[PDB]
């Protein structure tokens, strides 16, 4: 889409407020938990879609974005100081579903492995999944990478190199694994395709660049990933 | 309080007019609806990735239509209703034959919204 | 939460276009 | 020898009349054609599993149509042609807008068959 | 049996528009 | 389809003759190889599709059916004569394809695979033989790659069904005693693997298109006989 390419930040807050918050049934509006659900959905919508159309919009933490949204909408101002206190305690301290995955980079750290599902609405994304019971984070990442890409990363995954992100009510952690050979043959055991994507071709990675593709939960990680690659290059 | 509804509708209309300049006013609103499409080749109903708030709007040209602000993706749904025979209320669903001969199924999460919106559409096309 | 597209009722017959020869 | 062609056309007509009784005569025949369909949802061309001999026939109602005897499955293709403006000849493909407003693409294995059949349809 | 990818575009007035514009 | 449910054998020969042979181009009408190819295709069409519909039509060897088709249309004689296509049919080396028919403990169900396409029908797991590969090894390889089941410990090299069909020399080894609890997966192309009751397959029982099948009906007559032997041996 192009609907937000020329939108101001205030217009974006208006769109998100009408899209996610304003028109809920009163039962949903009174509940703190439902309201957090909607704000998280709007936050993920902002990061994953709206920021892609316009990189002049800044990436915001869930707490900062939720604060700006609370200030923007006068209807939301019905919430009291004590109730915004307790609400921010819930959002900040809400237990979210843990999902773990990997960002697999080539030897030159210029391309990454992405997977796409069967549906036309299914977009490209990092291999990742929801953690099982009594499963460790690293084991969850290795398991999901094996199930989706068929690549065994247990000998190359680094438990101390990962990107944490709280988005769409999920605690996402993606372990960064560089040095993967482009000759790697990938196969799954429900994945439409596994492919290498150039990092600069991905939306918002380059400084000023235009290319229509659909991605899911990829744009939020590109700034930390870019930083990480710059540091690793600086070491080498 | 009444003023809350005036401000709410004002912001709603500002957003819809931001996406669709020809929209003039909001006739009614449904909280949560799901959009299905009937596929001619499959001969079955399919669920579309469009979900969210339903706005029954009138545009400048006095045409009656609806915008659905998608909660799953930036792709909203904007369809017009031109003839009373192209909208039917079957069971808990509203089936609509669009201008391009497509068959859309609307499911309101609130059953009362279905009845109210359908009857106001009947009153809108006469 | 939304129902599966299998439970949606059948559209009016004239609205469905037949796809090919039997 | 001439008699062989009379026997060929006679047997052909017996088969076509066996599947579709309303057929009256065979205007022309194309050796090998492939059938494609355009899907409105996909906005793209798709290949159909219908392949075989192409018969340009006239039926009882003086309508011009074609039956394609599928060499891959028992389901054959029988479509009518109602207007010369509903049939377009593409550099090497034949596109036909059917009675149900479907978009069909015919690829003839012999290009001369393509030209001759299009002009005889006109 | 050529692949349907090499096939050209059908005529516009005969072609129907796909669902949402 | 139902187009062949009320056809006589002669009408079937008419349909097959118009469908596959009569309208061939003059360029390739002279070639023995293409004409034999067309007759083989008509044979497979007859066995796999037409026989499924209602008929007294019997399963026929490639040459016997080729003989009846040959007798029916005089053009084929004129065509075929003045070129040793007979020796060709009799002695043509055809591509070997190998597979297995896997039966349960009660020998009432068989394992079938279906591809992704809507036109893709159910069929026995089988495939084209690789170079310098033995027949049994090829069968084991194809069954493992398509169904994920390793059958090398139960295949019997002396229990198989041979069939010459669609220009292919097919051999399907019969492997009974497979447990219904077996978990299948595809190492490939293969949409699904499923157990089918033999009686549900077309033409198996003495009397009588919900599902589509490919190269399954021709083997049902020998398979039935084979099963009838083993049960009588064990009862």
């Amino acid at each position: 889409s192009m609907s937000f390419t020329n939108a101001t930040f205030s217009q974006v807050l208006d769109d998100l407020s009408a899209r996610f918050i304003l028109n809920l049934p009163a039962e949903e509006q009174s509940s703190v938990e439902r309201l957090c659900f909607q704000i998280e959905q709007a936050h993920w919508f902002y990061e994953d879609f709206i920021r892609a159309q316009n990189d002049q919009l800044p990436s915001l933490g869930l707490r900062v974005f939720s604060a700006k949204l609370f200030a923007h909408c006068p209807l939301l101002w019905k919430w009291s100081k004590v109730h915004e206190e307790a609400f921010d305690d819930f959002l900040r301290y809400k237990t979210r579903i843990p999902v773990r995955g990997a960002i697999m980079l080539d030897m030159s750290m210029q391309q990454c492995v992405l997977v796409k599902g069967w549906k036309a609405s299914s977009g490209w994304g990092f291999p990742k999944g929801k953690i099982d019971k009594d499963e460790s984070d690293v084991d969850c990442a290795i398991r999901e990478v094996y199930e989706e890409t068929g690549f065994d990363c247990s000998s190359r995954i680094n438990p101390n190199e990962f990107i944490d992100m709280t988005i769409r009510g999920q605690n996402v952690r993606l372990y960064i694994i560089p040095g993967i050979s482009l000759d790697t043959r990938f196969e799954s055991r429900e994945i439409s395709k596994i492919e290498w994507h150039n990092l600069m071709d991905l939306p918002t990675f380059k400084k000023n660049k235009p290319m229509k593709n659909k991605f899911y939960m990829v744009i939020p990680f590109l700034a930390p990933l870019k930083k990480w690659i710059k540091k690793r290059n600086i070491a080498n | 309080m009444e003023d809350e509804n005036i401000l709410r509708n004002a912001v709603n209309l500002q957003v819809l007019k931001f996406h669709y300049p020809e929209i003039e006013s909001i006739i009614d609103i449904a909280s949560h609806v799901a959009v299905y499409q009937f596929d001619v080749g499959s001969q079955k109903w399919l669920k579309t990735s469009i979900e969210g708030t339903f706005f029954l709007v009138k545009d400048q040209r006095a045409r009656v239509g609806y915008v659905i602000l998608n909660r799953n993706s930036p792709e909203n749904l904007y369809l017009f209703i031109n003839h009373p025979s192209n909208v039917h209320l079957v069971d808990r669903y509203l089936i609509h034959r669009t201008e391009n001969q497509h068959v859309v199924g609307l499911w309101m999460f609130d059953p009362n919204d279905m009845s109210r919106i359908f009857n106001i559409v009947k009153e809108s096309l006469l | 939460e939304p129902p599966s597209p299998s439970v949606l009722p059948k559209p009016p017959s004239h609205w469905v276009p037949v796809s090919f020869n039997p």
